[PDB]
């Protein structure tokens, strides 16, 4: 997962 | 400095902060942190977890526990061995040990850079020294002391700073407000900041407790 795109 | 910010957020949320609320009277610009996460990738089945700071620095920490810091230079990298001990080297001279990891780190390094947000971008040295996610958030513990939260369905972050005894609210609209948690204590809150104050001291509560 990642952090806000 | 866990303790420590245990104990501050034991007192304003003691303090009922949202029971007149004045909590721009808790604003303090004097607080404002040096050092947050602005972007990551959480590649843990494989690799590990890649961070940007808001200076541009990257680090990972990865699998095996150890870390890679490379700083905003491009260049100065510090390691980080399991038990603690930092070696400072170069990607232009580093031992053959660690191309591998220094590989892995640039990959995100330049993913970050291409496809994540920046969070705090609007705004003007530690590592990540462990991290957990729930399903609400993920937590971020650095090694200068600061805790890092990052809820995950409304976009909203808190900064913990217990060496300033401040947190920064980062909200919906991505306006970034520090106060300091003892003025929060005087002048008290709105009910979205004690609720995100609240859970903040269950999160120190557990990496206090998983140390």
């Amino acid at each position: 997962v990642l952090s806000t795109l | 400095h866990l303790s420590d910010m245990l104990q501050q957020l034991h007192s304003v949320n003691a303090s009922k902060p949202s029971e007149l609320v004045r909590q721009e009277e808790a604003e303090d610009p004097a607080c404002i942190p040096i050092f947050w996460v602005s972007k990551w990738v959480d590649y843990s089945d494989k690799y590990g977890l890649g961070y940007q700071l808001c200076d541009n620095s990257v680090g990972v920490l990865f699998n095996d526990s150890t870390r890679l810091i490379l700083y905003n230079d491009g260049d100065s990298l510090q390691y980080i061995e399991r038990d603690g001990t930092e070696s400072y080297l170069t990607v232009s001279s580093h031992p053959n040990s660690l191309m591998k990891k220094i590989t892995l780190l640039k990959y995100f390094r330049n993913y970050m850079s291409e496809h994540l947000l920046k969070a705090g971008a609007n705004i003007t040295l530690p590592y990540l020294r462990t991290w957990f996610r729930t399903r609400s958030a993920i937590i971020l513990h650095l090694s200068n002391g600061s805790v890092q939260i990052n809820f995950f369905q409304d976009h909203t972050k808190l900064i913990l700073c217990p060496l300033m005894a401040a947190v920064t609210y980062i909200d919906e609209k991505r306006d970034f407000r520090t106060y300091r948690l003892s003025l929060l204590e005087e002048y008290g809150c709105c009910k979205e900041l004690a609720s995100r104050l609240r859970y903040a001291r269950t999160m120190v509560d557990k990496l206090l407790s998983s140390r």
